[PDB]
């Protein structure tokens, strides 16, 4: 059938810490 | 009570010693006088150099307690008198301005 082949970054608030 | 995490802004954990440091240090015994005026305390300068809990006061930037605070007095059913035992936050001391109210002197 064809003859050519080739053819939000901030949130609103701060980030939390979470616990280590 | 420990500082809840609602609270809280420093991010590192704490450190809480515990018996070290909660339990009861006895300061200098003071001479009551037919003529005392009274003493103070200021808290937590009172144990900064005492036992551990003056050792983790120094070590670190940040402290935080509460506090238990027994005041004795003993004298016989002779005896008379009596000692207001008051808590004022945040006691700053003002001078006497030279007398004449003229000097802005600092306590030292
Ligand atoms: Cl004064
Ligand atoms: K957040």
């Amino acid at each position: 059938g064809d003859p050519i082949a080739d053819m939000l970054q901030v949130l609103p608030t701060a980030a939390n810490t979470e616990a280590s | 009570e420990y500082c809840p995490d609602t609270d809280a802004t420093a991010v590192d954990k704490p450190t809480r010693p515990d018996v070290s440091v909660n339990r009861f240090f006895t300061l200098d015994t003071k001479s009551w006088a037919k003529d005392s005026k009274g003493w103070y305390w200021k808290f937590p300068d009172v144990l900064t150099e005492v036992g551990v809990f003056g050792q983790n006061a120094q070590f670190h930037y940040l402290y935080r307690s509460g506090f238990c605070v027994h005041v004795q007095c003993n004298a016989s059913k002779f005896h008379q008198g009596a000692l207001l035992v008051a808590v004022l936050p945040e006691y700053v001391l003002g001078t006497i301005a030279g007398g004449t109210g003229n000097e802005n002197s600092h306590p030292p």
